């Protein structure tokens, strides 16, 4: 068999392409900057004070 | 153009990122002289007209970028003389479609958090006014963290509720009382 | 659903009290609320977005309260003015 | 018959007088004190404003 089977043209092919490697760089570049900005927040947080921050507040807010 | 824009704010945060690794930076001072973060933080007003789709994707980068600039030391000095506080009040911004929208209030409170306690005790003062002009809407994240969408939308709530937390425990708020 | 709607009654009991003293006095009490409001920026936001069987109308009606005790402070505080 | 059909007695009987008194003045007071407190909103903002309170921040804020 062949002449199309659930198949793309090559017009479309190569827009398909560069639209998934777009998508590809934005997710990527996404999910870096996720884990630099966690990275971050558990060096400035593994310094002290891990359970007291959340503590004062319970005990000051209503629970 | 709608997608070179968006790769520009990337690229952006690359070079400041990679530069720190190499305390200061040229890379953000050029910015400053460009009068380019004069101009970022006048684009943060109306935020909620431009917030898959393309503007939110761009708008991602734009705050995330902010947020990196908020980390070094001298980025404070800059970024607080561009008077941001006044900028994110006029646009009023304060089970798919709710994650998105967390997601625009947790960016927006990394920025102001970090940004407090980067200089010193030069900004505790605008942290107080901002928890206490929006008093209540806090209180009711921080006690709601106290099936794929919903860890996903439960998981912005902990990154939300945390995110007050520092600026509460840097800014000093229980003392005031 | 019902626990939910209590939460929100203490917000809106406090964010009353906090909305009609800035309006009450004049532009001597602004100067606070901006700060409150910036202080405590995105959490509005989402009040003010969400409005935007019998415990859930309930429910819906304190958002309502809660979203209207805010924008009545903006408007009161020239919020619009800062930018 | 008599003698005793899902009823109480005296002892409780009157405590449950006063305790169904208090439920109904408490909840008399919040829906009066409500009562006011949109009645003083109602005239507050029937003066002018009326929706572009809501507009200008629906201009400013996402919708």
């Amino acid at each position: 068999s062949g002449t199309g089977l659930g198949e793309v043209d090559v017009d479309t092919y190569l827009s398909n392409l560069q639209t998934k490697t777009t998508l590809s760089m934005i997710a990527d570049g996404l999910e870096r900057s996720a884990r630099d900005f966690d990275a971050f927040l558990e060096e400035n947080v593994t310094l002290e004070w891990e359970a007291q921050r959340k503590r004062i507040y319970q005990h000051f807010g209503i629970k | 153009d709608t997608t070179c824009q968006t790769a520009a704010m990337i690229l952006l945060n690359a070079l400041v990122h990679t530069s720190r690794a190499s305390v200061d930076c040229p890379i953000i001072d050029a910015l400053n002289r460009l009068n380019f973060i004069g101009v970022l933080v006048d684009s943060l007003k109306e935020i909620l007209n431009e917030w898959a789709s393309p503007s939110q994707q761009y708008t991602s980068a734009k705050l995330a970028l902010l947020l990196q600039l908020c980390q070094t030391r001298q980025g404070a000095k800059y970024v607080l003389q561009a008077n941001l506080f006044r900028a994110l009040e006029q646009s009023g911004v304060f089970v798919v479609a709710l994650e998105r929208h967390y997601a625009l209030l947790v960016a927006l409170a990394r920025v102001v958090g970090a940004a407090v306690t980067a200089r010193g005790a030069h900004n505790i003062v605008q942290g107080r006014k901002f928890l206490t002009q929006h008093r209540g809407l806090v209180v009711h994240v921080l006690k709601k963290n106290a099936i794929l969408a919903q860890q996903a939308l439960e998981e912005r709530i902990e990154e939300l509720a945390e995110a007050f937390m520092l600026l509460i425990t840097a800014t000093g708020f229980l003392e005031y009382e």
